[PDB]
């Protein structure tokens, strides 16, 4: 009845448009099928203007490449929203709704209504959480154990990249981290992690820093390279041209006074550089042996860096406006917004601090901290897309490790948590369960879609699925009786089972939290439409 | 029947995005592709390699047999391709050398591996391969050095380094190149023995002059930067010696302009009368406190107004042209000036010291001298550089960068760390590495022997090239290594290696003899690169590209 | 509501004063609603009877999209 309304439209539905969520999904999931575990393929993105991105995470394909069909429009925005708060489960929530919608889909055959089908998500959704409860094992942050959050760490690295890249930056990620953990236990992921894209030498000879570091450098040759100590002033204030208010301007009546007035410009520059110089009267004591540095969030004026050069005082300008607010935490000082009024209680220490110039650009480094409140992590890298590689695998690293520090509690990985749900969820009375008739099936198609992830990681190995998991069933039966309680993982090196506690694999509280709440919703909705048209003027 | 599905439910991405998978030989096709790009730069590769003509979008022509150079040009296509293209580039920016080793390397593992995936080795099995043959690659590399630069400048070690560097990219003459590059060398070198202080060196100091006309042994070597310039007011000779004093200015030389409405205001006919005169006396005193510390040259940075160039011509002051900033940065060097943006009296710790400015006719227009001598060293030596053709003159300018480039490699490292050349270094590893696989139990010993087959593409590449069969010459070099050592050391059966022409038969004695040496530093980094430009492609099960 | 100087923050650091980004209009007339505070455009005419008060808690939590800021309402 729409070709009466409009006279050019598009329309499907009822078989027509419960086709569309279930195909349009299976492609998706199967894009991202290879993708998930650590033996998974490694996927290149080339767009038609040159650039190379070349990762392992899925929001990557999903940002980078477009995509006609709707229904993977509202998959898209969930797997990219769910690496925004979590930092991880893009490719978990592909394969949880895209497998969901296959698994409820048989049913749809049958006769099924789509609502009770959906109806029992919700229930089997609510025992997930209240098995989570008992599932959790509860962690004391009073010991700092080291050897756990290596373990944790290793969890997004070995997907991501390889044994090589994982020892480098196993202990890169854990140093960033432990300066987090403070007394306020106030976690800031942003200010104390940064990522710096330099290409140098190998990836593989990345290190760790103490301290900040800048993209800026000298300008002036006689500014000292290396200070010893060296007494950071924050300065917010730019001297240079300035907007000059719509440009009023000079009149002179005599040749004299034309470059009387000229002399006009240098006033206002200079009487801010008098304060400066009242402020290193102060610390003048054992001038040779440290130092005085200056760094400013906007461009200097070239006028006047000649006054620093014979004072031996570096300059920086044209910094970044997030690294001022981390000269605190780093030297820590304080910001000094006005010259007016100085003192040497904001003046920040450094232990070392000196420049290493790489080809045109110059770089600033700074370390040897008494007691440094932030850190960061130098990411060095062979090809452009190398920088890339490494970013998305370091900072979908940072989100895991931070959010096990936020609560007292995580979450075992190697599939453990998707196979106990299935003998809960099938072994559970109905009676107990709010649902039931119909709505019965409907939890069934959400306990064995779960079993779908722990298949996939095997899929990858090369090893077949159906085997490796006869093993798994078959350990859990003789542990309930046993008087033994001990989470079973999958090995997809040796092709059997294992300990997720014992090998160290670990997963993020709220990345499964989010994830299983995420993907019941896109595939609930999936199923409760019926029918897809366009309209629209255009 | 009549038509296909044409790939059910491909909706799902725009029909330029097209997906390739390791799968259906892709990978196979993607190794393929690498053999159309790797010979081209096998004919390229050595002292008899050809170089290579490229025609950009915009008519420029660079004829050149560096594969780091002819790829920028180049417009790449295939994904993988472009890491093989971008591994070259980071070999040319950093040690300045091995390019050309980066790009045949990086394309023989994987056509080795093509071996390897058709026997059913798994991409994973096949990096742990490289990886680990890799870090036994670079051990042994460090035993097999022998002999050292020990001091910093000599006459004759000087030819030992950047004589076979250069041999490779415009062979020509041995001797007539490789006295232009090693005097360049040993005037930015800041000697001071015995004092214990940090060597330094800049690879952008030495700067290569392109002039056309002439010959390649009418070439010389200036102390002093060289430019095309035309005096204003007067050339000068300036035979009166007893040196000079020179101030360089990097801002212009006029009034000081208001930044802002700079405009003249005359409220009665009496300021009017003043104000033509007032002008002239701004300037006059001004330059006479200049003229009154013995400058006799003076460099600006901008436009210099007519009225500042007339009292310069009155004390027979030179006047000098530094448009952009590097231009006028490395003239300080030199004379050792600090620039001060104000126009009055420089301090006179701040001047500079040139003996001579002359001008004479060399490719047709006025050239400027700054020049320097025995005495007063300066430093950023510039080469003049005369040929026929304009092609050959940027081949050159980048032969002698891959010069200077090695002198960079005598600073960080504890010492040059010669290695033995014309092939004997990849020769070597191959004994060793074939011995190391079979010390490896299990299945990975498949990728490490293969690894060392990789080494053997250097000496059939230089066979290749030299008009030579590589079945006759290359198995009767083995007859060398494979003796391996007597029951006495002293053996000196390490330096033979691949000859070009000649006699043929394998030949050259001991390359001892011959100079020609590799660097360390270089084949650390040379293999790094290649082995994950390789690795890189082999890593990647699937490629997606867009818009085609 | 409008943009702010990075010279006028300081003499308020300096005070105590909080300094924030640029606020729409229509945010304007909910934060007034709460504190009870009246808008006042003439900062001479401001006075202590239109300074917003009974404000339960000041806090800012972190999510990686954006920062977030809360004003609780004493009630």
């Amino acid at each position: 009845s729409l070709q009466l309304l409009n006279p050019k439209a598009e329309s499907l539905r009822r078989d027509a448009a419960l086709k569309v969520n279930v195909t349009s999904a299976e492609g998706l999931q199967s894009v991202l099928e290879t993708n998930l575990g650590p033996k998974g393929t490694l996927k290149m993105l080339v767009d038609g203007a040159g650039n190379i991105k070349l990762t392992k995470d899925g929001k990557v394909l999903l940002t980078e490449m477009q995509i006609q069909s709707p229904t993977a429009v509202l998959i898209a925005r969930a797997a990219a929203a769910q690496d925004e708060i979590t930092g991880d489960g893009t490719t978990t929530v592909v394969c949880l709704v895209g497998e969901l919608l296959r698994q409820a889909h048989r049913f749809i055959q049958e006769g099924v209504h789509p609502r009770i089908i959906t109806d029992g998500f919700e229930i089997a959704r609510k025992e997930s959480m209240k098995f989570l409860d008992e599932f959790k094992i509860s962690k004391t942050n009073l010991s700092n154990d080291r050897e756990f959050l290596l373990q944790v760490a290793r969890s997004s690295l070995l997907t991501k990249v390889d044994a090589d890249l994982t020892e480098v930056l196993t202990p890169i990620v854990t140093d960033a981290v432990l300066s987090v953990y403070d007394a306020q236990a106030d976690n800031l992921d942003l200010h104390m992690v940064e990522i710096m894209q330099m290409q140098h030498l190998s990836p593989k000879d990345t290190t760790f820093i103490k301290g900040l570091v800048l993209d800026h450098g000298g300008r002036h040759p006689d500014m000292p390279t290396r200070v010893k100590n060296a007494y950071v002033l924050i300065l917010n204030v730019s001297l240079e041209y300035e907007k000059t208010e719509v440009n009023s301007g000079f009149f002179y009546s005599s040749a004299d006074q034309r470059d009387k007035l000229a002399a006009s410009e240098r006033k206002f520059v200079d009487a801010k550089l008098k304060k400066i110089i009242d402020l290193k009267n102060e610390v003048c004591g054992m001038d040779p042996d440290k130092g005085f540095v200056i760094i400013n969030q906007k461009g200097i004026d070239p006028m006047s860096l000649d006054v620093f050069a014979k004072h031996n005082i570096l300059a920086l300008r044209r910094a970044k406006r997030r690294n001022m607010e981390r000269l605190q935490l780093v030297t820590g000082g304080e910001a000094q917004n006005s010259v007016e009024d100085l003192s040497p209680q904001i003046l920040g220490f450094s232990g070392l601090v000196y420049q290493e110039t790489i080809g045109e650009e110059k770089f600033t480094y700074v370390t040897e901290n008494t007691d440094p409140k932030s850190c960061t992590i130098l990411i060095k890298g062979s090809t452009h897309y190398a920088l890339a590689q490494t970013k998305d695998a370091v900072r979908d690293g940072l989100r895991a490790v931070a959010n096990v520090l936020k609560d007292k509690n995580i979450i075992p990985g190697a599939g453990a948590f998707y196979i106990a749900l299935s003998r809960y969820l099938r072994s559970a009375n109905m009676n107990k369960l709010g649902a039931k008739g119909k709505t019965k099936t409907g939890i069934e198609a959400f306990a064995e879609a779960l079993l779908v992830i722990p298949k996939t990681l095997v899929k990858n190995s090369g090893f077949d699925p159906l085997d490796v998991l006869a093993m798994v069933e078959d350990e859990l039966d003789d542990a309930q009786d046993s008087d033994e309680t001990r989470y079973v993982g999958v090995d997809l090196n040796i092709g059997d089972s294992c300990d997720p506690t014992i090998e160290g694999i670990w997963d993020s509280y709220r990345v499964l939290r989010n994830a299983i709440t995420g993907a019941t919703g896109i595939a609930s909705n999936l199923l409760l439409c019926d029918e897809l048209l366009r309209a629209g003027r255009s | 029947s009549l038509r296909l599905p044409q790939n059910p439910n491909a909706g799902l991405f725009k029909q330029g995005y097209n997906s390739y998978s390791n799968a259906d030989g892709q990978i196979i096709k993607s190794i393929a592709a690498i053999r159309e790009l790797h010979q081209m730069c096998l004919t390229s590769m050595g002292p008899c390699g050809r170089n290579k003509i490229i025609v950009n979008h915009l008519g420029k022509i660079i004829i050149t047999n560096d594969a780091a150079t002819m790829l920028r040009e180049l417009d790449i296509v295939h994904p993988a391709v472009k890491v093989l293209v971008m591994a070259t580039e980071q070999q040319k920016i950093d040690m300045g050398d091995g390019t050309n080793l980066v790009m045949i390397l990086a394309g023989e593992l994987l056509n080795v591996s093509e071996k390897l995936i058709s026997m059913g080795l798994s991409a994973v099995e096949i990096i742990q391969g490289y990886n680990m043959a890799r870090k036994f690659t670079l051990k042994e590399l460090d035993e097999m050095v022998v002999g050292e630069i020990t001091d910093k400048n000599d006459k004759n070690e000087l030819l030992k380094m950047i004589k076979p560097v250069i041999s490779s990219k415009k062979y020509g003459s041995e001797d007539i190149l490789s006295e232009l590059v090693s005097e360049a060398v040993s005037h930015v070198l800041p000697v001071a023995q015995q004092a214990g202080e940090i060597p330094y060196f800049n690879v952008d100091s030495i700067r290569v002059v392109k002039i056309m006309g002439g010959s390649l042994s009418n070439s010389t070597v200036i102390k002093g930067m060289v430019f095309n310039r035309e005096p204003e007011g007067h050339v000068k000779s300036l035979s009166e010696d007893k040196k000079h004093k020179v101030a360089v200015f990097t801002c212009p030389l006029d009034i000081a302009n208001t930044e802002t409405k700079g405009t003249v205001l005359l409220h009665n006919a009496q300021e009017m009368l003043d104000f033509s005169k007032g002008e002239e006396k701004q300037i006059d005193a001004m330059m006479k406190e200049i003229a009154d510390m013995g400058v006799e040259c003076i460099v600006a940075g901008a436009g210099v107004g007519e009225l500042a160039l007339h009292y310069l011509n009155r004390y027979g002051i030179l006047v000098l042209k530094v448009p952009s900033k590097f231009e006028l940065r490395r003239l300080c060097r030199v004379c050792g000036a600090t620039p001060l943006p104000r126009l009055g009296a420089p301090t006179p710790e701040e001047l500079g010291l040139v003996e001579t400015v002359k001008t004479m006719e060399i490719g047709g227009d006025r050239v400027t001298v700054f020049k320097q001598e025995q005495g007063e060293i300066s430093r950023t030596s510039t080469i003049i550089l005369r040929g026929a053709t304009q092609n050959n003159l940027d081949d050159i300018e980048r032969a002698i960068d891959d010069g200077v480039a090695a002198v960079k490699g005598l600073m960080k490292p504890s010492g040059g760390k010669l290695l033995p050349g014309a092939g004997a270094t990849e020769i070597e590893l191959i004994s060793r590495i074939t011995k190391y696989g079979e010390r490896t139990p299990g299945l990975l010993q498949l990728a490490i022997k293969q690894f060392a087959v990789a080494f053997e593409v250097v000496p059939r590449t230089l066979a290749e090239t030299a008009g030579l069969d590589v079945n006759e010459v290359l198995p009767n070099l083995y007859a060398a290594h494979n003796v391996t050592e007597p029951g006495a050391v002293k053996t000196d059966h390490l330096y033979k290696g691949v000859d070009i022409d000649g006699e043929s038969d394998e030949g050259v004695k001991d390359i001892r003899e011959e100079n020609i040496y590799d660097m360390l530093a270089t084949k650390k980094f040379a293999i790094n690169v290649a082995t994950e430009a390789a690795t890189t492609v082999l890593s990647i099960d699937q490629i997606i590209m867009a818009k085609k | 509501e409008k943009g702010v100087s990075d010279l006028a923050q300081h003499y308020l650091l300096k005070g105590g004063c909080s300094v924030l980004r640029r606020v729409k209009k229509s945010d304007n007339n909910r934060i007034a609603r709460v504190t009870g505070a009246t808008i006042v455009n003439r900062v001479e005419d401001l006075k202590e009877s239109d300074v917003g008060t009974n404000c339960g808690l000041f806090k800012v939590e972190m999510i990686g999209d954006e920062y977030f800021s809360f004003l609780d309402n004493c009630k």
